[PDB]
């Protein structure tokens, strides 16, 4: 999905 | 009192108010009081949706703007309208990252530091990212820094299955891959990050487990499509 | 700024999620007292069900923790601010109705009106859903008036399977169960509404029959 | 939501 951290 | 203005921010974090939850958050570190773990994560989060959703408001209504007479105007106004929004949230964030948060941790507090360094970091990167030519090189100065240091600090102060060092050093190789356009190094850091975290599955807490496995595993994923 | 650039920029506001912007474009658009389309129409509708939808749900998570527990003050003034913004937006499209749309609709166009009005009692029944005392009475009074002229002109000139008219019809049943407490009633507008349509658009008559299956 | 939602 997305590269960075997803952090909710 | 702080005690009720962090259950107001769980209420608003349940609300799914998430403006709510910063604000009551941007209060309690504006007590200038230091800032529990869970309160630390609190705010992160909270401020990380608050600018996230005009980060994917900005990335659509942008990316309809380069795929396209009076209303592309229009289109550019808006952008530049939640562009001035997404700027003004980082930059409020960062000034409560500089005032406070950073200057209230001794030497002894190398975790909550290389926390709030990642965010600094983070929210830099996000400046960067709607950022054109003389506007744009000294964030990616101040992202570079402000991710660097952090890495150095947690490379001599905590093993790397840490789930704090794991993020930074995600967020960092995104960091070099989007941004930087460099993929060596981006490839390079998430190799030492996910080699040396792997190397000790020892040391995987059982109430840090869930968070470590998952930035370990996203980081090779990342890998492996570069 | 042209009507069509605002109606621009509520529908690609949609795709950014500021309905709160969507909102106020589309309401700015009604503000010059011009008849709306179809689509115009739906999107204002789409955008400030949205808003007051987030409002509501957030509210319910509010007051359903307000129950199962000193450090209640707060949570008595976090629901009565969130009730304040969606009363705040309630009385908004509520003026709109009564000033701008149900008004430029013609004795007889009949679709659009009764549009109109069913979404009048919607907002109505969400003001009642947060109201209280003879506050509620009044506003549960206004929806229960706007319902029935709707009820009334759906049955009279529409057909039985028009979809405007079997939703009028399903959230005439959610607010005969969910304020007035009477499941007969709204078992037996769902089902009246479900028995006329079944003579001869889908999704909505199986949501009004899927509330059936759940009431029984 | 037992409404009539989305719309
Ligand atoms: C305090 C709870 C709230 C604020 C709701 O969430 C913060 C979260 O804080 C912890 O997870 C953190 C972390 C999260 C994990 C990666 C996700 O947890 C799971 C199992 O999916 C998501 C958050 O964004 C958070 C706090 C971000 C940090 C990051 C610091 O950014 C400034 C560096 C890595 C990561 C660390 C801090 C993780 O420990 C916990 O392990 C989480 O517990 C659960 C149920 O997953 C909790 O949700």
């Amino acid at each position: 999905r997305k590269l960075s951290l997803q952090e909710r | 009192d702080r005690e009720q203005l962090v259950q107001k921010a769980r209420l608003a974090e349940q609300a799914e108010r998430y403006d709510d939850m910063a604000a009551a958050m941007k209060n309690v570190t504006e007590l200038n009081e230091p800032l529990s773990n869970e309160e630390r994560n609190l705010l992160s989060v909270a401020y990380k949706n608050v600018v996230g959703a005009r980060r994917s408001s900005w990335r659509v209504i942008s990316s309809i703007e380069q795929k396209t007479e009076k209303k592309i105007e229009m289109v550019r106004a808006y952008r530049e309208k939640i562009e001035k929004e997404l700027e003004a949230v980082c930059q409020d964030v960062l000034s409560l990252l500089d005032n406070y948060l950073i200057k209230n941790c001794s030497e002894t507090q190398y975790e909550s530091k290389v926390f709030y360094l990642k965010m600094k970091g983070d929210y830099y990167r996000y400046l960067a990212e709607v950022a054109t030519g003389e506007k744009r090189a000294t964030v990616v100065e101040s992202s570079e820094k402000a991710y660097s240091e952090a890495h150095e600090i947690s490379k001599e102060h905590m093993q790397p299955t840490h789930p704090i060092r794991l993020g930074l050093a995600l967020n960092y190789s995104v960091f070099y891959y989007e941004i930087q356009n460099a993929p060596e190094q981006a490839c390079h850091l998430a190799k030492t990050a996910f080699d040396d975290a792997i190397a000790e599955l020892d040391t995987l807490n059982e109430d840090s487990y869930k968070d470590s496995t998952l930035i370990m595993q996203l980081l090779r994923d990342n890998l492996t499509l570069w």
